[PDB]
C-alpha cells in the first residue's frame, strides 16, 4: 500500500518564502529516486526538480534555478522543498513523485493517465 | 468530494482492522516441523532450435507430449517434444506477438500483441492447411495473456487497463471488468473455471467472477508492478511475482498475504512463475538468466536451473509433471527433468 | 516404422522453408520512429514514402542502394510506455524528432531523450537526432518577441566557439541559437562516456530531400562500428 | 659432405645442454597443446551463428598438427644419430612443412575476409556460405599437401663421417630442381600472404580513422567532446599493428635459414653451427603457443 | 463530474468488499499443508521417478 501525503502550501505575498513537506510509507525509501512536478491552472504537468537515492546528485529546470532548493531525510522518511522570493507564474498545484523501479537511474513519471505512485497535490498562491 | 474521500479512508481502515484481527499465527509457525526437501538437481533432456529472434510466450498441451512457442521475428512453431519434429510452422501477419494459447481440445491456437487484435487459428483442416479463422477486435491497447475455457469463449486482458469475455462464434465481447489503474500483465484461470485472478501493473491484484462480471477481493502488499500470475492446485490459493524482487503467496479465505519469497543477493526482477504437481515447488524465472526452485512452505531456496545466455522470459510445468520448459531472449526452448 | 519416414519429411520440408526465410530476414535493416505530436515525423513519413480502426502500429517500407529499410511507427496506444519500448531493443537505431522552435517544451525533449539514453534494454542502440522546423526559429530569433535566456539563463553568456565553421549567409545570432541548443543535447550523450553507442544530430526543414541519405550513411558507420566490435578487435 | 640435420655432436658438458633443450622443448609443447585446446572448447559452443569464426578452426587444428613433432626431434638430439628408420626420415619434415603452409595461408584468409566483409555487410549483400568455406578449405590443404612432395619424396638416411654414423639427409637430382623449388615456395607461401594481411589491416585502420572524423567536419560536436566521445581507439591502433608485425616477425627467420642452407650447398666458405638449425626450429615452434592468444586476448 | 463518479464507485466497491467472511490464517495454513501432504508421493520433480517410466531419457 503506496502512500505519499504531502503537506505546506498556501497564500503567499509576492517576494515570500515556505516550504513543503512530503512523507512517503508502504516502501524502503532509501532505494528510489523522487520527483516534484507542478500542475498550473489551464496547462499540463511540468516537471520542477529531482534528487537521486542518497543526495549526491541533484537537478532543476531553468525557471526555478538559484531559488528552490530540495532535500531528503531517510532516516525520517520525509522529502523536503524550499521555496524563496516567489513569483505569481509560481501560483500552481504541487505533487511528489516516485521512480516506479528501484536501484535505476530514468523516469517515465509525468503523464496523466493517472501514474499510479503520486499524491494529491497542495495549493501554492503567490498574489496580492 | 472530500466527504466521499473521507468515506474511503474509513472503509479502507476498517478492512484494516479486520485483517488484522486474524492473524493469530505465522505460516511459519505453523510449519516449524516439516522436513525440508534437501538439495534439487535437474539435467536438460532436449535442447530444442529453430526460433530466428527472441522468444515470448510458451504453452503445454493436455497429451503433456505437444508445445507451442511465439517468437518476435514472426512465427508460431508447434513441437513434438519426444522426438524434436517440427509439427507446425505458422507465419503471423504481424511480428510483434505477445503471447500464445493451446485449445484445451487440441484443435485451436490463438495469438495477440501489439496490433490489438486476437487471432484464431485452426488445426484439423480437411485440407491439410492451416488458415485464419477468426479476428477480435475491440481492444484499445496491447494485449498481453489470452486463455481458452472451451472450444467457443476466450478471455483475454489489454494493456488499457480492461480485461474481456469474447464469444468467438458471434464475434462480440460478452462482459467486460473494469477496475484496475495500470496495465493489465497477467490472469490465471481455476482449476473449476468459474473464477479467474488478475495482476495489473499496478501493485494490486483482483478476483473475478466469470458469469456476473463484478469483482469479489482485491489484495494488495506489493511496492511495484506485478508481471506473472498462477494458481495453487486446490484453487485456495496464488503466487505473485513482481519487479521488487520478491514473489509472494496470497490466501482466499483469510483475505491476506501469507508469505514472502526473496532473498538479501537478488536485486533484479521476476518474470515468470509456476508451480508444481503437489504444490511443493514453487518455480521462479529472473533477469539474471537463471531459474531459481523454492520449497512453498517453509520459504528456503532448493535449487537453480542455470543453463541460459539471456533473460528469461516463460515457464511452464505439464498437467503429469514429468517435465519443465524454458523459454528465453537467446532463441531457444529447453526441457528439464 | 512406416509412419516416422513421413514425419522426418515433413519436419525436413519445414526445415527447407525455414532456411530460405532466415536469408531475407537476415538482410534487412529494421528503424524505430520516435517524436511528439507538435513535431513534424508524419511529414518526414510522407516525404520518405514517395521515394483499420483501432490500429496499434504503422509500418512503411523503402530502399536506398539495394538496401531495405522498415520504419515503425507506433499509433494507438496509451501515454505510458515502460511496458511496450521494450520489444524494441535489437532494432538497428532509434530517430527521434524534435520541434526545436517553440522554447517551452524543449525541456520535455531533454527529459525523454535522457530516459531513454540511460534505459537498461536500449543501452546498445545508437540514436539519430532529427531537429525539424528550423525556418520558424530563424523567424522567430530575427523577430525578437521572445528571449532565449527565460528558459535556459546560461545563454545569456554563451559565445560562438572561434573555432567553429558557420554556414554561408547566416545571421550570427541564428548560428548562436543553433549551435546552442545542439550542445544541449549532445552534453547528454556524451556524459557517460562509454562509447558502445553514438548520437548523430542534424538541422532539417519541412521541404526537405536529403533525409534518406543521412540515414543511410548513419547506419553504414554504426554497421561498421558492429563488424569491428564482432572481430574482437575492439 | 652433407648438412646433418637436426645431427650434431656434444662435448664434455652434453647432459647440460641436452637436459636445457628438452626441458625448453616440452614446455612448449605443453603450453602451445593447452591453448589450443582451451581455443577449439571456447569456439566450439558457437552453435549460434558464426561467419568470420569458421576458418579460425581451420588455424587451430593446424597448430595442434604443427606441435605433434616434438617427440621425434627429441629423440635425435638425445640419442646423437638417426635410429628410426626411412619411414621417419620420410613423414617428419613433410607433415611439419604441411602445417606450417596451411598456418600461414589460413591467417592469410581470415584477414582478407574480415576486409572485405567490413564492406559487403555494409551494402546489403549475401555473405558467403558453406559452398565458399568448403572449396576455400579444400584448396588451401590441396595446395599445401601438393607443394611440399620433396621433403617426403628425397630425405633418405645414408652414412657419413659428422664434422662414421646413419643421418637423414637430403639428395637432389639437379641444381635447377632444387633452386626452383625454393625460390617458387618462398615466393608463394611467404611473400603474396605478406602483402595480403598488411594491406588488408591498413585499409581498415584508414576507413576507421576515416569515419571518426565526420564526427566534428560534419556533425561538429565541440571542441571538448570529441575527446569524451572515443577515448579508447588507441586499443584498436595498437591492435592493428600488433596484429602486423608479429606475422613479420615469427615466420621469417626460418625463411632466412633456408636460404643459408641453399647458399651453403652452392659455396663452400660457410659453416654453421646444426645446434642454430635446431634453435631456429625450436623458436618457430612457439607460434602454435602465440597464436591463440593473439586472436583470443581480448575475450 | 469525473472525481464525483470515480469516488461514488469507490467508496461502493469498498462497501460490497467490506462485508465478506473471514477465517484464521490456522485453518488455511493447515489445509495448505494437508494438500501437499496428500500427494507426495505422485509428484516426479519431487521425487525422480526409474528411467524405465521417464519418457525423456
Ligand atoms: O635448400 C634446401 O635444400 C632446403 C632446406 C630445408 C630447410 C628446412 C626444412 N625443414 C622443414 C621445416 C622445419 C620447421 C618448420 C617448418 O615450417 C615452415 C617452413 C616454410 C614455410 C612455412 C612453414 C618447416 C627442409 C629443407
Amino acid at each position: 500500500q503506496v502512500q505519499l501525503q504531502e503537506s505546506g502550501g498556501g497564500l503567499v505575498q509576492p517576494g515570500g518564502s515556505l516550504r513543503l513537506s512530503c512523507a512517503a510509507s508502504g516502501f524502503t525509501f532509501s532505494n528510489y529516486k523522487m520527483n516534484w512536478v507542478r500542475q498550473a491552472p489551464g496547462k499540463g504537468l511540468e516537471w520542477v526538480s529531482d534528487i537521486s537515492q542518497s543526495g549526491a546528485s541533484i537537478s532543476y529546470t531553468g525557471s526555478v534555478k538559484g531559488r528552490f532548493t530540495i532535500s531528503r531525510d531517510n532516516a525520517k522518511n520525509t522529502l523536503y522543498l524550499q521555496m524563496n522570493s516567489l513569483k505569481p507564474e509560481d501560483t500552481a498545484v504541487y505533487y511528489c513523485a516516485r521512480c516506479p523501479a528501484p536501484f535505476t537511474r530514468d523516469c517515465f513519471d509525468v503523464t496523466s493517465t493517472t501514474y499510479a505512485y503520486r499524491g494529491q497535490g497542495t495549493q501554492v498562491t503567490v498574489s496580492s | 468530494l472530500d466527504q466521499l474521500r473521507q468515506e474511503a479512508e474509513q472503509l479502507k481502515n476498517q478492512i484494516r482492522d479486520a485483517r488484522k484481527a486474524c492473524a493469530d499465527a505465522t505460516l511459519s509457525q505453523i510449519t516449524n516441523n516439516i522436513d525440508p526437501v534437501g538439495r534439487i538437481q535437474m539435467r536438460t533432456r532436449r535442447t530444442l532450435r529453430g526460433h530466428l529472434a527472441k522468444i515470448y510466450a510458451m504453452h503445454w498441451g493436455t497429451d503433456s507430449r505437444l508445445l507451442v512457442s511465439a517468437s518476435q521475428d514472426g512465427k508460431l512453431i508447434i513441437w513434438d517434444s519426444y522426438t524434436t519434429n517440427k509439427v507446425h510452422a505458422i507465419p503471423l501477419r504481424s511480428s510483434w506477438v505477445m503471447t500464445c494459447a493451446y485449445a484445451p481440445s487440441g484443435n485451436y491456437v490463438a495469438c495477440g500483441g501489439l496490433d490489438n487484435i486476437c487471432s484464431i487459428y485452426n488445426l484439423k483442416t480437411r485440407e491439410g492447411n492451416v488458415r485464419v479463422s477468426r479476428e477480435l477486435a475491440g481492444h484499445t491497447g496491447y494485449l498481453s495473456c489470452c486463455r481458452f475455457l472451451d472450444d467457443n469463449q476466450i478471455v483475454t486482458s489489454s494493456g488499457d487497463t480492461t480485461c474481456a469475455l469474447w464469444d468467438i462464434e458471434t464475434g462480440q465481447q460478452t462482459t467486460t471488468f473494469t477496475g484496475h489503474t495500470g496495465d493489465v500483465m497477467s490472469l490465471s484461470l481455476a482449476p473449476d473455471t468459474r473464477l479467474f485472478v488478475s495482476g495489473a501493473c499496478d501493485a494490486s491484484a483482483k478476483l473475478w467472477d466469470v458469469r456476473e462480471g463484478m469483482c469479489r477481493q482485491t489484495f494488495t502488499g506489493h511496492e511495484s508492478d506485478i508481471n506473472a500470475i498462477c494458481f495453487f492446485p486446490n484453487g485456495n490459493a496464488f503466487a505473485t511475482g513482481s519487479d521488487d524482487a520478491t514473489c509472494r503467496l496470497f490466501d482466499l479465505r483469510a483475505d491476506q498475504e501469507l508469505m514472502t519469497y526473496s532473498h538479501d543477493n537478488i536485486i533484479c526482477g521476476i518474470t515468470s512463475v509456476s508451480f508444481s504437481k503437489s504444490g511443493r515447488l514453487l518455480l521462479a524465472g529472473y533477469d539474471d538468466f537463471n531459474c531459481n526452485v523454492w520449497d512453498a512452505l517453509k520459504a528456503d531456496r532448493a535449487g537453480v536451473l542455470a543453463g541460459h545466455d539471456n533473460r528469461v522470459s516463460c515457464l511452464g510445468v505439464t498437467d503429469d509433471g514429468m517435465a519443465v520448459a524454458t523459454g528465453s531472449w537467446d532463441s531457444f526452448l529447453k526441457i528439464w527433468n | 516404422s512406416a509412419e516416422d519416414k513421413a514425419a522426418v519429411e515433413r519436419s525436413k520440408m519445414i526445415e527447407k522453408q525455414l532456411q530460405k526465410d532466415k536469408q531475407v530476414y537476415r538482410r534487412t535493416l529494421r528503424l524505430l520512429l520516435l517524436g511528439a505530436d507538435n513535431s513534424g515525423k508524419s511529414t518526414i513519413v510522407k516525404q520518405m514514402r514517395i521515394y483499420v480502426k483501432t490500429s496499434g502500429i504503422f509500418e512503411t517500407k523503402f530502399q536506398v542502394d539495394k538496401v531495405n529499410f522498415h520504419m515503425f511507427d507506433v499509433g494507438a496506444q496509451r501515454d505510458e510506455r515502460r511496458k511496450w519500448i521494450q520489444c524494441f531493443n535489437d532494432v538497428t537505431a532509434i530517430i527521434f524528432v524534435v520541434d526545436s522552435s517553440d522554447y517551452n517544451r524543449l525541456q520535455e525533449a531533454l527529459n525523454d531523450f535522457k530516459s531513454i539514453w540511460n534505459n537498461r534494454w536500449l543501452r546498445t542502440i545508437s540514436v539519430i537526432l532529427f531537429l525539424n522546423k528550423q525556418d520558424l526559429l530563424a523567424e522567430k530569433v530575427l523577430a525578437g518577441k521572445s528571449k532565449i535566456e527565460d528558459y535556459f539563463p546560461e545563454f545569456a553568456r554563451y559565445t560562438t566557439p572561434e573555432d567553429a565553421t558557420p554556414e554561408p549567409g547566416e545571421d550570427p545570432r541564428v548560428t548562436r541559437a543553433k549551435y546552442f541548443i545542439r550542445k544541449e543535447f549532445v552534453d547528454i550523450s556524451t556524459a557517460s562516456g562509454d562509447g558502445r553507442h553514438i548520437c548523430y544530430p542534424h538541422f532539417t526543414c519541412s521541404v526537405d530531400t536529403e533525409n534518406a541519405r543521412r540515414i543511410f550513411n548513419d547506419c553504414k558507420d554504426i554497421i561498421l562500428q558492429m563488424n569491428l566490435r564482432e572481430y574482437n578487435l575492439v | 659432405t652433407r648438412f646433418p640435420f637436426f645431427s650434431d655432436v656434444k662435448g664434455d658438458h652434453r647432459l647440460v645442454l641436452a637436459a636445457v633443450e628438452t626441458t625448453v622443448l616440452v614446455l612448449i609443447f605443453a603450453v602451445s597443446l593447452l591453448g589450443n585446446v582451451c581455443a577449439l572448447v571456447l569456439v566450439a559452443r558457437r552453435r549460434r551463428r558464426g561467419a568470420t569464426a569458421c576458418l579460425v578452426l581451420n588455424l587451430f587444428c593446424a597448430d595442434l598438427l604443427f606441435i605433434s613433432a616434438i617427440p621425434l626431434v627429441l629423440a635425435v638430439r638425445w640419442t646423437e644419430a638417426w635410429l628410426l628408420g626411412p619411414v621417419a626420415c620420410h613423414l617428419l619434415f613433410y607433415v611439419m612443412t604441411l602445417s606450417g603452409s596451411v598456418t600461414i595461408l589460413t591467417l592469410a584468409a581470415v584477414s582478407l575476409e574480415r576486409m572485405v566483409c567490413i564492406v559487403h555487410l555494409q551494402r546489403g549483400v549475401r555473405g558467403p556460405g558453406r559452398r565458399a568455406r568448403a572449396v576455400l578449405l579444400a584448396l588451401i590443404w590441396g595446395y599445401s599437401a601438393v607443394a611440399a612432395l620433396p621433403l617426403c619424396v628425397f630425405f633418405r638416411v645414408v652414412p657419413q663421417r659428422l664434422p662414421e654414423i646413419s643421418i637423414c639427409t637430403l639428395i637432389w637430382p639437379t641444381i635447377p630442381g632444387e633452386i626452383s623449388w625454393d625460390v617458387s615456395f618462398v615466393t608463394l607461401n611467404f611473400l603474396v600472404p605478406g602483402l595480403v594481411i598488411v594491406i588488408s589491416y591498413s585499409k581498415i585502420l584508414q576507413i576507421t580513422k576515416a569515419s571518426r572524423k565526420r564526427l566534428t567536419v560534419s556533425l561538429a560536436y565541440s571542441e571538448s567532446h570529441q575527446i569524451r566521445v572515443s577515448q579508447q581507439d588507441f586499443r584498436l591502433f595498437r591492435t592493428l599493428f600488433l596484429l602486423m608485425v608479429s606475422f613479420f616477425i615469427m615466420w621469417s627467420p626460418i625463411i632466412i635459414t633456408i636460404l643459408l642452407i641453399l647458399i651453403q650447398n652452392f659455396k663452400q666458405d660457410l659453416v654453421i653451427w646444426p645446434s642454430l638449425f635446431f634453435w631456429v626450429v625450436a623458436f618457430t615452434f612457439a607460434n602454435s603457443a602465440l597464436n591463440p592468444i593473439l586472436y583470443n586476448m581480448t575475450l | 463530474t469525473a472525481s464525483i463518479a470515480q469516488a461514488r464507485k469507490l467508496v461502493e466497491q469498498l462497501k460490497m468488499e467490506a462485508n465478506i467472511d473471514r477465517i484464521k490464517v490456522s485453518k488455511a495454513a493447515a489445509d495448505l499443508m494437508a494438500y501437499c501432504e496428500a500427494h507426495a508421493k505422485e509428484d516426479p520433480l519431487l521425487t525422480p521417478v526409474p528411467a524405465s517410466e521417464n519418457p525423456f531419457r
